[PDB]
């Protein structure tokens, strides 16, 4: 480096200070503007209501076993075979014990028959948190009834739990009594239940699925409209969403059965691109 | 291949060397035996690589090194996708699209690097098919390819020379050495030693120069590629300049951008594996890194800017054989230039008339009747008579619709310039020649040196006798008594005696061949109209004539060459002349046409002025130099560089076709781009070696025209100044296009760089990037090519070949570190806004990619607690992809407006003045509209329809980018050269 006019690495010392100061101010300002624009963007969004609900507009549905690849295959002889399955159920259902629904400040008792959607609040910073409706475990008859082979969760002839994805400000509207939904219902109760009737995907398959029995609130095969709407996690603490058990006592063993459980509503839709929007997909095989 | 010729030796002395008899010829036995060792008499044709190899050679075309790795890794990831199944997969689709674009850009770069090495096309016309050889005392005509060193041949008049021949008998032989000198000025050949070196020894013929007249017996000294045209051909075809100076800059440019691609690829691959990622994950990271850095469309579009301006230059009569040639002109530094044909009209025409002891200037160009032809009106009235009467030259037929000067003539180079002069001045000289019928005829001889004719003037009544004699000026005063001034015939005096020689000496010192004219009206007393003049020089007098007038001929410069050379020199370009013509003509041509200034004096001029020895005076004080081809032999390469450096107005004369390459390589070893402008076979070897060669269209030999890179269709040396202008403009607009694509590449790269480190969900898919580079910016990228320079390029000097380059660290760090990062920050604002409107806040997106990409999870919670299905998250991810892609192009509308001007505000160039940049802006908006917010993005290609508010989220950063750019351009205008012009200029 020429000892003649400094110019280490091209440049003298004073100009070294000039260029680093320029780049520190360049990038510092550039970052100031980027985080600044982010903050002005975040002002528009409310902490309480999503600006848009375009994607989650059709509500999705998911099985509580939390199965790896849409599949449930086990041996009633081997405990480990279904060990992870029943563990996932127990983990989810821990929250619904009367044990946990103990505080009357945050938990209120909502009717044991379906009710009109409880409009608690308006989404403002007022009145603090909102009381969530209780859901008692016993309504999951024969599956986490707390006894009567509850602990097994139907180790033979399995049992799943159907859950409707939480969407904020969403009061679902069950289909009107236009015609027969499916088999002769004789189970109208139209206003306050989202009908959820598990069915056999494979029509050619003579639905070797066998008996299919749903355990709901007061024996109604749907979601009680009382719990809805959803005020968000911040407004509603541990909001216990409605849950519907399903016993599957199949007369077909060591054969894989594919079933699709659909939510029928005029406000609920389903799509062929999203096989977990409005629908299920369960492949259960009870190996020996 | 020997240039050690043998002209000193006598006939007896050579005949012992070549084992031949000058009269018995050679036995056909020794013909066979010598043909064996030496080979056939033929120029071996050049070696051209098959086009299939050149095409497939263009498949490692710089960027294709990284794109091959890209499609390799794509299919390698698909190999690992055999191990683990993936139905909806884009690594086969992406690998295919990549190989498609390697082959795509390859076939364009194939046309761009073109090489016409069709040199033998021109040489075949001149090579002779037959020879008049004599072997074993038997006259036979055989094919010239059978000749061998030292068999006798009988050169005939009007036939090409069969080989490089040394004459040993000659009777009025005159040959055409324009294939070595570029002049058709016949050099007559004796049979004896004239000069030391064999270029003009007057006793050796040359291969395939035409034999203008006479008969000469000779013995062949060299045959084949060792001949002088053989050596010219070896240099023109073998020294094939594949190196071009335009593509040395873009080759170095792909070196640096591939450099930065590779370096950040290993930086983030080692920090991938350090982050406990499987090599499969990290190599998908490398595929995205190289597709982000590589400017996909840059090189492809470049050849379209180049060929566009190639055909546009060709509509202005500048044919550009090689697409590269359009830049090679301009950013050039030294113009070595042939004179005749190129700087010269290559038509001997008259320029100066000396009558009444007074000097006059005439029409030299295609112009007509430009002179003070109205001074004496009586001396010039008879002077026209002697000019038109004393010529045997004639115009060829069918010339009623073709300009006078531009006409076909049969006759002598000297006589035909006077035919042209009399024909522009007096309408039909044939009329007055025919009228003033020529009764007496005189033969002409080479020793004669004068020509005379007696005509019976067809005046109605006068019908006297007029004798008119023209010839060398030396003879005229020797045989003249009464001069004429204004009709009256005044006798000569002591004054005019020396006056004639002094004027003549100064006129001939300007390279002008002088011819003097005298006449005499013979009295009717001695010779009436019945008296006839016998041709054997008995009846007419040869002394005591009447001097009419004097004139001179020069072969003038082309109409425009002086002014065009003025403008080249005034654009920082040193002009050198290189031609085969004697340095008396050359210096006058050179000082005329703007090559030598009027107060610049060679060593000759100063030694003549001071009347001191040339050894005494030094060298530096003379700013102009005239170096003969003969003193360049003894010249050493170090002192060729000495003089190239010391003086700036240098002309080389009587210079061998090999010394043209010697001088051009001498320039180029001084970091100087060179452009040699030529017309003849002697120029062709030095036309290849130039960084660009420029040939004359109609007035240029074929051999130069196939060696060239620009063929000037109308021999207009005024296309050079505009060719420089457009070349320097094309270079600056290439800088603009390049930096434009480079700055985008960063905002394409930052999403994957964050998605590897921070785990935010992929902000733009690797397949969507290709839509940016390959679709939206191809019309913007060509629309910058129509930009105009902020300041006149001519006011500035050429670029230094090495000192200032096409891409410099200032343009690179501006594009990558300044505008790329502002763009990517703008793109990420749209990313975070399109996630934060559906529930996923900024803060609560880190590390999510893992759960995000997990398809068993259909109930992911967002910041409002809603549950999300996989497919819904995947559609949102796609809307993040299109949000980010649209954001960057919106700031690419601003990028295109800042890149139009590298020096001053958009107001000064004018945003509206370029229409094509608005086609580019519109092309960008319309392609994104056809893509995202419309059909073709409903289910496909990582494309979703966008909320209308998402298009305009990126106008804040794209006003910011233009503002910041504009501010530094304002400050470089304001304070030039004070650390802002140095650190903040493209
Ligand atoms: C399921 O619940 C009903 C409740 O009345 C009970 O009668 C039935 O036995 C139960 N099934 C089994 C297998 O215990
Ligand atoms: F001036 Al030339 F060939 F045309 F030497
Ligand atoms: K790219
Ligand atoms: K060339």
């Amino acid at each position: 480096w020429n000892s003649e006019k400094k110019e280490f690495l091209g440049r003298t010392g004073g100009s070294w200070f000039k260029i680093l100061l320029f780049y520190v101010i360049f990038y510092g300002c550039l970052a100031g503007i980027f985080i600044g624009t982010i903050q002005v963007m975040l002002l528009t969004i409310s902490e309480l209501k999503p600006t848009y609900q375009d994607r989650v507009a059709p509500p999705g549905l998911t099985q509580i076993p939390q199965i790896q690849k849409t599949e449930i295959s086990f041996r009633p002889n081997d405990p480990k075979s279904y060990e992870a399955y029943v563990l996932n159920i127990i983990r989810f259902l821990e929250k619904y014990k009367d044990s946990a629904q103990k505080d009357d400040m945050i938990f209120e008792d909502c009717g044991s028959m379906p009710s009109e959607p409880k409009e608690r609040g308006e989404f403002n910073h007022e009145r603090g948190e909102r009381k969530v409706c209780r859901f008692k475990l016993d309504w999951l008859g024969n599956c986490s009834g707390l006894n009567d082979e509850s602990y097994g969760y139907k180790e033979g002839k399995p049992c799943i739990i159907i859950k409707l994805n939480r969407v904020l400000g969403f009061k679902p509207k069950p289909p009107k009594n236009e015609s027969l939904e499916t088999y002769p219902l004789t189970m109208k109760y139209n206003p306050n239940v989202l009908p959820v009737q598990c069915t056999g995907k494979r029509d050619e398959d003579k639905d070797k699925v066998g008996n299919i029995e749903y355990f709901g609130m007061g024996g109604f095969y749907g979601f009680p409209l009382q719990y809805y709407p959803y005020y968000g996690k911040l407004l509603q603490p541990k909001y216990l969403q409605p849950l519907l058990a399903v016993q599957f006592t199949n007369l077909t063993l060591d054969t894989e059965i594919r079933i699709e459980c659909k939510a029928y509503g005029e406000n609920i839709g389903y799509s062929e691109k999203d096989r977990f929007q409005g629908r299920f997909d369960v492949k259960i095989e009870v190996k020996s | 291949g020997m240039d050690l010729d043998d002209h000193r030796l006598s006939n007896t002395e050579l005949e012992q060397k070549y084992g031949t008899n000058i009269i018995q010829g050679l036995s056909s036995v020794r013909a066979t035996e010598l043909l064996a060792r030496d080979g056939p008499n033929t120029l071996t044709p050049p070696k051209q690589t098959p086009e299939i190899i050149k095409f497939l050679k263009q498949m490692v075309g710089g960027f294709s090194i990284l794109l091959w790795i890209g499609a390799a890794l794509c299919w390698i990831a698909f190999v690992i996708q055999y191990v683990n199944n993936s139905a909806s997969l884009d690594n086969v689709y992406l690998g295919a699209i990549l190989v498609l674009v390697v082959i795509l850009t390859g076939i364009f770069a194939y046309y761009q690097e073109a090489k016409s090495t069709n040199i033998m096309a021109s040489f075949s016309k001149m090579i002779p098919q037959q020879a008049l050889v004599i072997r074993d005392a038997e006259k036979k005509v055989i094919s010239a390819e059978q000749l061998v060193v030292g068999d006798v041949v009988e050169i005939k008049g009007g036939d090409q020379i069969p080989a490089d021949i040394r004459l040993v008998f000659s009777q009025g032989c005159k040959v055409d050495n324009s294939s070595l000198t570029g002049e058709s000025e016949p050099q007559a050949r004796s049979t004896e030693f004239t000069h030391e070196n064999p270029l003009e020894t007057k006793n050796i013929g040359f291969y395939s120069t035409t034999c203008l007249e006479g008969t000469a017996t000779g013995i062949v000294i060299n045959t084949g590629d060792r001949t002088i045209i053989g050596r010219i051909a070896s240099l023109a075809s073998g020294v094939g300049s594949e190196k071009t100076p335009i593509a040395i800059e873009i080759e170095h440019f792909v070196h640096i951008v591939a450099g930065v691609a590779v370096s950040i690829g290993i930086i983030f691959f080692i920090t991938a594996v350090c982050m406990k990622y499987y090599v499969l994950d990290a190599i998908i990271f490398l595929i995205s890194i190289i597709v982000a850095n590589v400017p996909e469309g840059l090189l492809a579009t470049v050849t379209v800017t180049l060929s566009l301006t190639a055909k546009r230059m060709a509509k202005k009569n500048c044919l550009v054989k090689n697409l590269e040639a359009v830049e090679t002109l301009g950013s050039t530094s030294i113009i070595c230039s042939d004179k005749t044909g190129t700087l010269t009209q290559n038509r001997m025409t008259v320029a100066h008339l000396w009558f009444d002891n007074q000097i006059f200037v005439a029409d030299t160009s295609e112009n007509q009747t430009k002179q003070a032809f109205d001074q004496s009106s009586g001396t010039w009235a008879s002077l026209s008579k002697i000019i038109t009467l004393c010529n045997r030259a004639e115009f060829r037929p069918g010339q009623e619709s073709v300009p006078i000067m531009k006409r076909t003539v049969v006759g002598d180079a000297s006589e035909t310039a006077l035919l042209k002069f009399s024909e522009v001045i007096l309408g039909d000289v044939m009329g007055i020649r025919k009228r003033n019928h020529k009764v007496a005829e005189i033969p002409f001889n080479s020793t004669n040196k004068f020509q005379l004719s007696i005509h019976e003037t067809e005046d109605p009544n006068n019908k006297r006798f007029l004798v008119v004699m023209k010839g060398a000026p030396e003879r005229i005063l020797e045989k003249c008594s009464t001069i004429m001034i204004n009709g009256q015939e005044q006798p000569l005096d002591k004054s005019s005696a020396d006056s004639f020689h002094t004027a003549y000496m100064e006129l001939g010192g300007l390279g002008e061949r002088v011819l003097g004219f005298c006449h005499l009206y013979l009295p009717a007393e001695q010779f009436p109209q019945s008296y006839i003049f016998d041709v054997d020089s008995v009846n007419f007098p040869t002394s005591n004539f009447c001097f009419v007038g004097l004139l001179s001929m020069i072969d003038p410069p082309r109409s425009t060459v002086p002014d065009a050379v003025s403008k080249c020199r005034s654009a920082g370009i040193k002009v050198i002349m290189v031609t085969g013509d004697h340095p008396i003509t050359a210096k006058a041509i050179a000082k005329s046409v703007g090559i030598i200034s009027a107060n610049n004096e060679t060593v000759e001029d100063i030694a003549k002025r001071r009347n001191i020895a040339v050894e005494q005076v030094n060298k530096r004080e003379a700013k102009a130099a005239v170096v003969t081809g003969m003193e360049l032999k003894d010249m050493t390469p170090e002192q060729l560089d000495e003089l190239l450096t010391n003086y700036q107005e240098i002309v080389f004369a009587r210079t061998s076709p090999q010394q043209k390459l010697i001088i051009v390589e001498g320039c180029q070893r001084q970091d100087a781009i060179v452009a040699v402008t030529g017309d003849g076979v002697n120029d062709s070897p030095a036309l290849k070696k130039a960084d660009i060669g420029i040939a004359m269209g109609i007035a240029g030999s074929d051999a130069a025209k196939n060696a060239a890179d620009m063929v000037l269709l109308d021999d207009n040396f005024a296309s050079i100044v505009t060719g420089v202008e457009e070349g320097r403009l094309i270079f600056d607009n290439l800088k603009k296009t390049i930096a434009y694509t480079l700055t985008k590449n960063i905002a394409e790269l930052c999403p994957f760089l964050i998605y590897i480190v921070a785990g935010l969900p992929l902000p733009i898919g690797t397949i969507t990037i290709l839509f940016i580079d390959l679709g939206t910016d191809i019309i913007p990228s060509i629309a910058l090519a129509y930009e105009k320079a902020e300041s006149d390029i001519m006011n500035r000097k050429p670029r230094h070949k090495k000192k200032d380059r096409l891409v410099n660290t200032q343009l690179a760090i501006y594009s990558y570190l300044h505008i790329g990062l502002m763009q990517a920050l703008g793109g990420f604002l749209v990313y975070f806004t399109v996630y934060a409107q559906q529930g996923f806040w900024p803060t609560s997106l880190i590390n999510l990619r893992v759960a995000w990409e997990t398809d068993d999870i259909n109930d992911l919670e967002d910041s409002y607690g809603q549950e999300w299905t996989r497919y819904q998250r995947k559609y949102l991810e796609w809307t993040g992809s299109t949000a980010f892609f649209v954001a960057i192009m919106i700031q690419q509308i601003a990028d295109l407006i800042i890149r139009k001007t590298r020096r001053n505000s958009i107001f000064q160039q004018g945003l509206f003045r370029n229409k094509v940049i608005w086609v580019g802006i519109a092309s960008q908006v319309i392609v994104a509209l056809i893509l995202s917010y419309g059909l073709g993005s409903v289910p496909a290609l990582s494309f979703t329809m966008l909320r209308v508010q998402y298009w305009f989220v990126a106008v804040p950063h794209a006003i910011l980018i233009w503002v910041y750019d504009e501010m530094r351009k304002l400050f470089i205008r304001l304070y030039p050269g004070s650390w802002w012009d140095k650190n903040m200029y493209y």
